[PDB]
């Protein structure tokens, strides 16, 4: 198994950097000593006014609908081609 | 509004027939809010061949063409298969885009142009539209188009709003949508069709001679009709193109029409006779037949012959991947095919036709149709196609113009 | 063959030519004759029409018939609607 497994593939380490991305995005800037000092700011702002109202806005995205035609009939054309 | 100044000073309209100055023009936008403009004139069917092309070239701000190719089909007749309609649409963007082209037809949304505005829109989103806009010329009648009512203005209505109706299609036509420019043309009548023909071969002969005095020598740029299928109609622009002797009409091998002369073209033209050609129409046109005046059929009977009577500007081909052949292989063949019979001795025939079997990838064609065993070459000639052969990746035509005479030596001198 | 030799030459003009034989020549695998002797390029079709041998061309897992009558005028939109 270990030469199975160390000889299986050198893609490992770039699936690891997806795996550190999301959890090391969406946390709060400062360190754990001060998260406190964020919760505290976080937890005010989430029960009076909605924050962050996209939470995650490097990932996922809502395309206009006016745009989402014509991207769509611009990868068909692609595909075609391909 | 600069154009303004000249379109009310120059170009007439018809009514009652007397002639009178003309109104109603400007930029139609259609129900997409953004989606681009486009600049509409009525001429009113009868106006100076000058008059014309100050409106051509300077008042419209529009470029030197470098190929003209023109589309004629049926209109609330059309029908295609899937595959063959894929096919073409699939051929014509890329005949479409090598070149710098420009593409004009009768601008109507009914049938064969709805198939040309949207292969052009699928490439204008497939281009992005970055720069050089696709010119795609449009003429149609001003008196069978309706719902002008939002149209019709003595003073110029710039943005003005258009609605696409597809309802009130009975005896009028509803207008384009993918189109960019328009030329509406009017003969004093509110009711029949047919007009446009007239100014639309006079339109072609004057495009065609535009590149003469812009550079060193005198080549005119080259025209081709290109016909699917259509009635009485499609006939009569046929024959009115070809009595101009520059265009050169190809024919679709799959239609109604294109198969009555893809089935009259083998015969020689003695053979033909009325009856042939009455049992051809009961054959091909199986409903709508009984419509027809014998009268009729005595006319269509004699522009037959005309068609066939000058056999060098009439080419029959057929789409088929297989054997490696295309619409741009058709435009090559018929346009090659029309020089060589010709009133000039030579060095005319090859110049401009070289460099568009370079753009194309038609290396086979070129081989023998240009590079006759019994011509004689020298490498300054060419240079140029070297060049253009040489940057686009194309290896064929280095490997063929290298040793059909082009000298390194002089090439990089 | 021999059902498709005779009906041509018959009284009625047409609509029953091709009814029940393309069915029949849609579960038997025969899609060489099929296409030349009914899909004649002097033709015209309609999707409607074409609907219930699709259905039986697409069950009965027979690829090649799936893939000439999608190019004879047989649309996804029409059928799934
Ligand atoms: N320019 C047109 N636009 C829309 N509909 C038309 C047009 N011309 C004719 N029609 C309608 O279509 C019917 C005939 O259709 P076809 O015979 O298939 O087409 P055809 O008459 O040959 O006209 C072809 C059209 O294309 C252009 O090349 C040319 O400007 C011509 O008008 C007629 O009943 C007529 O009402």
């Amino acid at each position: 198994t270990f030469q199975e497994v160390q000889d299986n593939t050198d893609t490992i380490w770039k699936f690891q950097r997806y795996e550190l991305i999301k959890e090391y995005h969406s946390r709060p800037a400062l360190p754990p000593p001060f998260i406190l000092l964020s919760h505290l700011i976080l937890f005010i702002r989430g029960v009076f006014l909605r924050d962050l109202p996209q939470r995650h806005k490097n990932f996922r995205q809502e395309l206009e609908q006016t745009e989402e035609e014509e991207l769509l009939s611009w990868e068909a054309y692609m595909k075609d081609n391909y | 509004c600069s154009l303004a100044s000249w379109i009310k000073e120059n170009i007439k309209k018809k009514e009652c027939v007397r002639e009178t100055p003309t109104d109603a023009f400007g930029d139609i936008s259609f129900g997409g809010l953004g989606q681009k403009t486009g600049k509409y004139v009525r001429v009113s069917s009868d106006t100076s061949c000058e008059n014309l092309y100050q409106l051509m070239t300077e008042q419209w701000k529009l470029r030197s063409p470098n190929l003209l190719i023109s589309v004629t089909g049926g209109a609330k007749n059309f029908y295609i298969k899937t595959h063959l309609k894929d096919k073409f649409r699939r051929g014509l963007i890329k005949v479409a885009q090598t070149t710098g082209a420009w593409i004009l037809t009768g601008g109507t949304h009914a049938g064969v142009m709805k198939h040309v505005g949207m292969a052009v829109r699928d490439y204008t989103l497939s281009s992005g539209s970055m720069e050089g806009q696709i010119v795609v010329i449009g003429v149609a009648p001003w008196g069978v188009i309706h719902n002008r009512s939002t149209l019709i203005h003595p003073e110029g209505r710039f943005p003005a709003y258009y609605s696409l109706d597809e309802q009130g299609q009975g005896r009028l036509s509803c207008l384009d949508i993918n189109h960019t420019h328009f030329l509406l043309v009017d003969d004093g009548t509110q009711g029949h069709y047919g007009v446009e023909i007239e100014l639309r071969a006079r339109l072609e002969k004057l495009i065609s001679k535009l590149s003469l005095g812009n550079r060193e020598s005198g080549v005119t740029i080259p025209v081709v009709c290109v016909v699917l299928d259509g009635g009485p109609g499609t006939l009569n622009t046929i024959y009115n193109s070809m009595l101009n002797h520059t265009p050169c009409v190809v024919l679709e091998g799959s239609g109604r029409l294109a198969d009555v002369i893809a089935h009259v073209a083998s015969v020689p033209v003695s053979k033909v006779t009325m009856a042939l050609i009455n049992r051809l129409l009961k054959r091909f046109f199986m409903q709508e037949y009984k419509n027809f005046t014998e009268l009729q059929i005595i006319e269509w009977t004699k522009k037959i012959q005309d068609i066939l009577r000058m056999p060098h500007l009439l080419t029959v081909f057929r789409i088929d991947e297989d054997k490696n052949y295309d619409v741009d292989v058709a435009i090559l063949q018929a346009l090659l095919k029309a020089s060589r019979s010709d009133e000039h001795a030579g060095r005319h025939c090859w110049e401009r036709q070289l460099e568009l079997a370079v753009a194309w990838n038609r290396v086979d064609i070129a081989e023998s149709e240009i590079f006759t065993e019994e011509s004689q070459w020298t490498s300054s000639d060419l240079h140029p196609a070297m060049f253009s052969a040489l940057v686009g990746d194309k290896p064929e035509f280095v490997r063929l113009l290298l040793e059909n005479g082009v000298c390194v030596r002089e090439f990089l001198e």
